[PDB]
């Protein structure tokens, strides 16, 4: 069983019942067994729309499309008073529903289906892969706005830009280099702490 | 055994066990055996980084580099010093928590998972002392290197030949007191 | 007392002579010969040497691809790959005098360089290097590969690491990831490459990793292949006065079938190469869906063996049972792999040698030769193994009661007329041969050529005008204008095809006469015969009349002693080591056919080969006599040249032929003598008795002794030839 | 010729005659052929996503297989 | 750049055919020697 | 750093014991010599190394002040006991803050009074007063009975 580093010990209420375990709550914040499950199906749910999220993100630089911080601006064919309250009306029965379901179940669900599979490939290895997967989107996304925030131009750009000179075309290189550099021996720094108190 | 001060009996917390135990702890920093391990691990350690920091420096004005050892840092590299930081503090990290980690379960040096890294065997008590003698001896010359480069802005081996040229002068006599003709 | 080595045999440890050092030397990869040794440590070993393999051979092309890079001259060979020889590595001997130093200094290089003969010059070229710097940047990532490939073979054998046994023994899911992903995806990511790098850079364009993911290697963008209209990748290919490595005449198109050879480089064209890989990989990944794993879709293979016996009782049980004898012997499929791997080595030699893949290829001679013969040779040893292990596997792995009725039963229910037709087959084929040469060496030699026989192969010949050439005159299918097959191509790749063909100063389809079909009889009466001995070990091993008990004595011992008439070389050990001396002289046969044919045709003088090929005194004095006059004058007593190192090498591998001759004749027992002779002479010697033995002394086994004799006899047989081969072909051109 | 009309009719005429025409056939075969995932659907005839999969690959194969042939313009 | 020294043959090569065979031949003869407890 | 220190000195390991804070010698003499001393040597340099020189026009950072000297006579008269030479030729009383008009070359002065533009201490007597009493708490940090 591989931890969040090569060394480190459970935190004695991580000891591997749940999926994707490797010991990682420095903030003790899932102490609490009920608050655990309830931040399981966050994390799950936050996966699946960063999952989403940044497949659309990436599938609209490639096409030519505008960029995704500036999606909203361009006048499309209806009203944005119209959308946000179509938007808040259907996901208030959305959520309704799909809040029902985790009280009953203990997962996610569509409408009023709890598990939610016509095609049924519903495993224990396939449940494990969408937090895998959800939680590399959750840090794909975080790294499209921070690359937008001081790069702009777009993800599949700043993955061009750094093959043209990765030795000189970095975040260390960038407005933020200090700052990720000082953060980053930190964090190298981190596990010797961790256990040299234990 | 001989102690460094004669007449001088060596301490209690210093027994002959260790590599160049020499009774030498005026300040008794090695009262409790897991501190003494601990610092004797970080000697080696010290020493090792010592006698390669040594071996660069002469090599280096051996070949002819166009820069001094002091000037090395600020000298123009392909993938600059700001993004050479990260890549060697994520390797040394991983590197040091292997080293730490195997520390811990057996007491003695490695590298990654070979603890202790010995190939080819040739692994004595007279060569770890050799080794301690040695990385003290470097870290001394290391501290002598850069008071040197400070105080008569000239390298190990040019410093060595302007003495050997002119003995009595070019010494810390001269240095410091011909300061300003210096610089 | 007992040794520590070996470590896998305690019998072996316990031996205090020298013949355990050679024992467990020659024993060390036979795990399943090994202490204590079951079937998933057996697995799990061999996972482990799979990677070692793996790591060497990478590590070995890094350390090619570094050398060239370094004391190369590939960045200059590239601006003239025609009169600009290869460097292959720098040469730093303490031994060479002056006239060394400067015979061997040529190439253009500073010091004395080895001339390479491998070919990676123009393979390295053809794929896209055009600087030193990416063959740097090559081989630090193959040593990385290799030392990654190291490592995993080391974590395998660890716990929680090591795959069970039946994790091996997935024989669908192994085979539809290995037609699916090693093969198709692979083959995906070569048409990729060409595609986006080699194609460009050999229009005189710089694609490399820094420009590669903002430089489109289409004008459409691949709108082309979402919409379907695959046909516009084809559009304004590259011309004929197209110039390799520049944009001068360089066409548009990434995929084309317009076949023959590009009219400068004398090659296949990158387009054709490109959509070959595409199309071979498409293909390749959907054969990979063919299996049924997890998910319910697909076939089993022990199905398909169990449905396939005929009803009419020809094949008895059919292929029933085929699945278990062949997924629980690891023999039989390391002999089914072994043939088949010597069977795409020879493909692969023909094929390169007639269609040049890479550039500026069949403008070198001398890279031909080299590559053609190691092929081949490396062919034929690996046939020899695949036979080879097919008799261990019946030794050791057949199961006559799990395999009854079935067709491996079968094989040995009739092997004396198998081995009773090949030994007629050979025996037809050397009688006629031999005859023939015979009999028009005796009519050259009375001064009557036209009394020789000389038997036109007009099916070969029938073939080639088959294939579209008109130098025969049988005007049929590619070679009649009027035909169907002729016209459905002249829209698509006949053209080029029929224009490579009918030119005959390439390698593709050489005219053939006379000489041709006597050679390619004794090709056929090599193959044959070393067939014949292959396949009557394979079948006898495990018994026959002389030994009814031969299964129980293992692949490889001695003999059964003197009784019984004599049983020498009655194993199939033997059989083995006696059929690689016919697959050297089969592979002698076809390589020097090779070498001759080729030649000839590049001196200008195939009427040479034409006439001199029908009587052995010709391939004698006008091959072998002829083409050694430059090879042994490389060292004199008036200097030398930079040929001296091939003159050496010829001597050096005759001397260990003749070494070879002597573990071959002599036999243990005098050795023994002899050795026992010295032994008291250095017992009873003083000022010497005093340092003794700590391994007693003794001759080398009758074993040992065979493969030593064939391992200086193979040795000796390759180093002579290349030797030859390389100084004859490089003096000449 | 249209892409969209030769895929889309290619591949429903494909998984048309793999759900009312070779279903029987390819379940029997697959029954006789003989760690794993069962696929539960709710088709009457059981075709599963896996056989939907199987079916609309070769129905893309064999579409783009004619736009292809139809784009060579022979 | 990955290019060696120009005195990297003179040092490389006495070292792969005197050193190492060297070292290499002593380590393994005085291991197969090695006797068993 | 220091938020860290605090946080390390209370895991297992790190934690001092009672006999170590009972230390009053000890401490009272790393006190003195250390934490009074050291740090008014330390700022007695910056004053010398910096504040002087910049006080006269002269750029003094980390990128040059191991080749600048903070006098002409270059450490010759602190070693040979000629102390005096420090206080030779001060800052005249025509002198404009941060520029070299009437600047001079002492580092080491007890002028008194103020300057005449920017009506505060010179920045010479303020270095020499921080060296003279980093002296007197060095010694005064020797007076305890420790090992």
């Amino acid at each position: 069983r591989p931890m969040w580093y090569p060394g480190a010990t459970a935190p004695a209420h991580l000891d591997g019942s749940m999926l994707g375990d490797y010991g990682f709550d420095p903030l003790r914040l899932g102490v609490n067994k009920d608050n655990l499950k309830w931040f399981r199906e966050a994390e799950l749910t936050n996966g699946r729309w960063a999952m989403a999220a940044v497949v659309g993100i990436l599938f609209t630089d490639a096409v030519g499309l505008p960029k995704f911080w500036t999606a909203g601006a361009e006048k499309y064919a209806l009203d944005n008073q119209t959308l946000a309250l179509i938007e808040v009306a259907v996901f208030a029965v959305l959520e309704g529903k799909r809040y029902e379901i985790y009280k009953k179940t203990g997962e996610t669900g569509f409408l009023s289906f709890a598990p939610f599979d016509p095609m049924g490939m519903k495993s224990e290895e396939m449940k494990l892969k969408e937090l895998k997967n959800g939680r590399l989107a959750m840090l794909a996304f975080l790294g499209f706005c921070s690359q937008a925030a001081v790069y702009g131009k777009g993800p599949i750009e700043t993955l061009q830009l750094h093959l043209a000179d990765p030795g000189h075309n970095n975040i260390y290189t960038s407005s933020v280099g200090p700052e990720t550099a000082v953060t980053v021996a930190v964090l190298c720094v981190l596990p010797m702490i961790i256990e040299a108190t234990k | 055994r001989p102690t460094w001060l004669p007449g001088l009996n060596p301490p209690a917390h210093l027994k002959g066990a260790l590599a160049g135990d020499n009774g030498f702890d005026p300040l008794g920093l090695g009262q409790d055996e897991g501190r003494l391990k601990w610092y004797a691990e970080a000697e080696k350690t010290n020493g090792r980084w010592a006698m390669m920091a040594v071996a660069g420096i002469l090599g280096q004005e051996l070949l002819g580099v166009t820069p001094a050892w002091w000037e090395a840092g600020a000298k123009e590299y392909d993938i600059p010093a700001q993004a050479l930081t990260p890549i060697e503090f994520i390797v040394m990290g991983f590197l040091e928590i292997k080293r730490y980690q195997g520390f811990k379960q057996t007491g003695t040096s490695g590298f990654i998972n070979s603890f202790p890294f010995d190939p080819a065997g040739m692994n004595s008590p007279s060569m770890a002392t050799k080794e301690v003698k040695n990385g003290r001896l470097a870290m001394v010359a290391f501290i002598g290197f850069c008071v040197q480069a400070l105080a008569t802005r000239t390298q190990p081996i040019e410093g060595l030949t302007a003495h050997l040229a002119d003995p009595f002068g070019k010494n810390i006599t001269y240095y410091l007191t011909h300061l300003p003709e210096t610089l | 007392a007992t040794k520590l080595f070996p470590k896998f045999s305690q019998g072996l440890a316990q031996d205090p002579t020298t013949r355990r050092i050679w024992y467990g030397l020659a024993m060390a990869h036979d795990f399943e010969s090994h202490d204590g040794m079951t079937e998933e440590n057996l697995y799990q070993k061999i996972f482990a040497s799979h990677f070692g393999q793996l790591s060497i051979i990478f590590l070995w092309t890094s350390g090619n691809l570094f050398h060239v890079a370094w004391q190369g001259n590939f960045e200059q060979w590239v601006t003239d790959p025609v009169h600009i020889r290869p460097i292959a590595h720098a040469i730093w001997d303490p031994h060479f005098g002056q006239p060394a130093v400067e015979a061997f200094t040529r190439g253009g290089a500073s010091g004395p360089v080895n001339i390479s003969t491998s070919g990676v010059y123009q393979w390295w070229y053809t794929i896209g290097m055009r600087t030193n710097q990416d063959l740097y940047v090559g081989s630090v990532f193959l040593a990385l590969v290799s030392a990654i490939f190291l490592f995993a073979g080391w974590l395998h054998l660890q716990p929680n690491f090591q795959p069970s046994l039946s994790w091996f023994k997935d024989a669908e899911s192994r085979l539809n990831h290995h037609l699916s992903g090693l093969f198709g995806v692979s083959s995906l990511a070569w048409t990729g490459h060409l595609v986006h790098v080699a194609i460009p850079e050999s229009r005189g364009q710089h694609v490399g990793w820094d420009n590669f993911l903002s430089v489109l290697p289409h004008p459409q963008g691949l709108t082309p292949f979402f919409t379907g209209n695959w046909a516009a990748y084809a559009q304004s290919p590259d011309t004929a006065s197209h110039v390799f490595g520049t944009a001068q005449g360089s066409g548009q198109a990434i995929l084309t079938f317009l076949g023959g050879f590009h009219p400068q480089t004398q090659s296949l064209w990158l387009t054709d190469m490109a959509h070959h890989h595409l199309a071979i990989a498409v293909i390749f990944i959907v054969a990979g869906h063919m299996y049924r794993t997890n998910f319910g879709i697909g076939h089993r293979m022990q199905a398909i063996l169990e449905a396939h016996t005929p009803p009419s009782g020809s094949l008895g049980a059919g292929h029933k049972g085929l699945f278990d004898t062949v997924n629980n012997s690891l023999h039989f499929q390391l002999g089914l792999a072994l043939a088949s791997v010597g069977t795409i080595t020879s493909l692969v030699a023909q094929h390169m040698y007639s269609l040049p893949p890479y550039a500026f290829q069949a403008i070198d001679f001398t890279t031909q030769a080299a590559l053609y013969t190691h092929h081949q040779y490396i062919a034929g040893f690996i046939m020899c193994g695949a036979f080879a292990h097919g008799a261990i596997f019946f030794i050791r792995d057949y199961d006559p009661e799990q395999n009854k009725g079935n067709v491996l039963a079968r094989m040995l229910d009739h092997k004396e007329a198998l081995i009773s037709h090949l030994s007629w087959v050979s025996l037809f084929l050397g009688f006629h041969t031999l005859g023939l040469y015979v009999h028009n060496d005796v009519m050259q030699a009375f001064g009557t050529p036209e009394k020789q026989i000389l038997i036109e192969p007009v099916f070969a010949q029938w073939i080639q005008a088959a294939h579209g050439k008109a130098l025969y005159g049988f005007d049929f299918l590619l070679s009649s204008k009027t035909s169907a097959a002729f016209a459905n191509g002249q829209s698509l790749w006949l053209p080029g095809w029929l224009d490579a063909i009918n030119n005959n100063q390439n390698s593709l389809f050489l005219t053939i006469g006379p000489g041709d079909f006597l050679v390619h009889h004794a090709i056929a009466l090599g193959l044959h015969t070393t067939t014949l001995i292959l396949v009557k070990g394979a079948l006898d091993a495990r018994g026959s009349k002389l030994m009814p008990d031969k299964k129980d004595f293992g692949y490889s011992f001695p003999c059964d002693g003197p009784g019984r008439g004599g049983t020498c070389d009655i194993s199939a050990y033997d059989a083995f080591y006696l059929a690689v001396f016919w697959m050297l002289n089969t592979i002698g046969w076809v390589t020097f056919y090779w070498h001759w044919k080729h030649l000839t045709l590049w001196q200008g003088n195939v009427a040479q080969f034409d006439e001199s090929s029908t009587y052995l005194m010709g391939w004698l004095r006008d091959y072998l006599w002829l083409n050694s006059s430059q090879l042994i004058n490389g060292y004199n007593p008036f200097g030398m040249n930079s040929l001296s190192v091939w003159a050496w090498t010829f001597l050096f591998g005759h001397l260990i032929y003749a070494t070879g001759f002597m573990f071959l004749i002599s036999w243990r027992g005098y050795w023994q003598e002899l050795i026992e002779t010295l032994v008291w002479a250095h017992e009873k010697t003083p000022l010497a008795n005093l340092v003794y033995w700590k391994d007693k002394p003794v001759a080398l086994s009758i074993v040992q002794a065979r493969l030593v004799g064939l391992a200086h006899f193979s040795v000796g047989y390759i180093f002579t030839y290349a030797a030859f081969l390389i100084a004859s072909t490089s003096g000449r051109f | 010729l249209d892409p969209q009309i030769v895929i889309s009719g290619s591949t429903a005429a494909f998984l048309a005659i793999g759900r009312f025409v070779f279903l029987g056939y390819q379940r029997r075969e697959a029954n006789f052929d003989s760690n794993s995932t069962i696929f539960a659907t709710n088709d009457p005839a059981g075709f599963n996503i896996i056989d939907v999969a199987g079916w609309g690959a070769l129905g893309h194969a064999v579409g783009f297989a004619v736009l292809a042939i139809n784009s060579l313009q022979g | 750049p990955f290019v060696p020294p120009s005195w990297a043959p003179s040092v490389f090569v006495p070292l792969t055919g005197l050193v190492l065979p060297a070292i290499a031949m002593a380590t393994l003869f005085v291991y197969i020697e090695k006797e068993a407890p």
